[PDB]
């Protein structure tokens, strides 16, 4: 079966280097040219680096010319890409792709994920998302809490221990202009619970070792 | 640069619908164009090469055709698993160039949004910054305005939105807005609201909360 494994990505500080690899196996890799390509959050898919089969020739896109550096090793089957000078835009997850005739990729790799970013693992402060004390009761509330400042991903959340699983949406993770990390956990429940009930949200960021259970009760306003 | 303009950003389609998806180069390209699905989360997988041909393994009910300058990919039947974003790319000559992506919906009647704001608690207004945060709750279809408001001043460039992906229950989005203020400007002011356009609601939407009574 056909296969490329990639690996190597991580944080790197801006203006550092780092080595990417794809090892593929289940074809001739040396009958094959290969790519990489990358995507950035929320973007399209962008096209960063081409090699023929024999590694003669050597093809880049002019955002990148003669900063990163595509390498094949044959005997180890295996792609890779020497990333030098980084900058924040060239966070991204990156594909290894064969190129399988008329310029198709197939297979591509599971991507890998490069953080460009100068920042230190923080854990998160957590913060109501709070109502008023004027809800008419029968109405829909929403409360929540906002998870600010930490790095690097992921935080979980779940509400009231795991009971509490209807009607939560959890927001994808904003990098805010500090380099860190921002998301929002609501609920959706009824205005008439919100004097009788309790409702806590449980906050994990493993890389950090912080837990917090944070309660979203609300204020007079 | 062989510039690839794929038409439309979004749309929003029934599970059995017909879609048609363009891709057009700013110059001749002849067939040398691909069609790849992406799900999220997920590589992309190739779906057509050389504008027409179907690759092995790809249902009978995509389709790609055109040639020069115009493309078409035809899915003729969708299917819940054809939900996916989809790019075009050009393979005539260096650089290798991608459309700006279709993202494939489901489609649902139309929902407007439940909006709800809230104001920073205490313990972060003692660290020096304000968030205030719009919550839009379950709509459809994703297309929403949100402007903020602080006392009537029309705020620009200090807000931040988040999407859900799609609901499997019910199709709906949820959107949060942080705006994110010093202290010092949040003391200063009294009126904060979120105003919401969006293609359910007749008239804007405009949740808010006074400071001053908070």
């Amino acid at each position: 079966q056909v296969q490329l494994v990639q690996s190597g990505g991580g944080l790197v500080q801006p203006g550092g280097s780092l080595r990417l690899s794809c090892a593929a196996s289940g074809f001739t890799f040396s009958s094959y040219a290969m790519s990489w390509v990358r995507q950035a959050p929320g973007k399209g898919l962008e096209w960063v680096s081409a090699i023929s089969g024999s590694g003669g020739s050597t093809y880049y896109a002019d955002s990148v010319k003669g900063r990163f550096t595509i390498s094949r090793d044959n005997s180890k089957n295996t792609l890779y890409l020497q990333m030098n000078s980084l900058r924040a835009e060239d966070t991204a997850v990156y594909y290894c792709a064969r190129d399988s005739g008329s310029g198709r990729f197939d297979p591509w790799g599971q991507g890998t994920l490069v953080t460009v970013s100068s920042a230190s693992t923080k854990g998160p402060s957590v913060f109501p998302l709070a109502p008023s004390s004027k809800s008419t009761s029968g109405g829909t509330a929403a409360l929540g809490c906002l998870v600010k400042d930490y790095f690097p991903e992921p935080v979980t959340v779940s509400w009231n221990s795991g009971a509490l699983t209807s009607s939560v949406h959890t927001f994808p993770a904003v990098l805010q202009s500090s380099g860190l990390y921002s998301l929002s956990s609501v609920v959706t429940v009824p205005s008439s619970s919100l004097g009788t009930q309790t409702y806590i949200c449980n906050v994990n960021h493993k890389p950090s070792n912080t837990k917090v259970d944070k309660k979203a009760e609300p204020k007079s306003c | 640069d062989i510039q690839m303009t794929q038409s439309p950003s979004s749309v929003s389609a029934s599970v059995g619908d017909r879609v048609t998806i363009t891709c057009r180069a700013s110059q001749g390209i002849s067939s040398w164009l691909a069609w790849y699905q992406q799900k999220p989360g997920k590589a992309p997988k190739l779906l057509i090469y050389a504008a027409s041909s179907l690759q092995s393994g790809v249902p009978s009910r995509f389709s790609g055709s055109g040639s020069g300058t115009d493309f078409t990919l035809t899915i003729s039947s969708l299917q819940p698993e054809d939900f996916a974003t989809y790019y075009c790319q050009q393979a005539n000559s260096f650089p290798l160039t991608f459309g700006g992506g279709t993202k494939v919906d489901i489609k649902r009647t139309v929902a407007a949004p439940s909006v709800f704001i809230f104001p920073p608690s205490d313990e972060q207004l003692k660290s020096g910054t304000a968030s205030v945060v719009c919550l839009l709750n379950n709509f459809y279809p994703r297309e929403a305005k949100v402007q903020w408001k602080v006392d009537n001043a029309l705020q620009s460039g200090n807000s931040q939105e988040s999407v859900t992906e799609q609901d499997s229950k019910d199709s709906t989005y949820s959107l949060s807005s942080t705006l994110t203020l010093s202290k010092a400007d949040y003391e200063k002011h009294k009126v904060y609201a979120c105003e919401v356009t969006h293609q359910g609601l007749s008239s804007p939407v405009t949740k808010s909360f006074n400071r001053g009574e908070c």
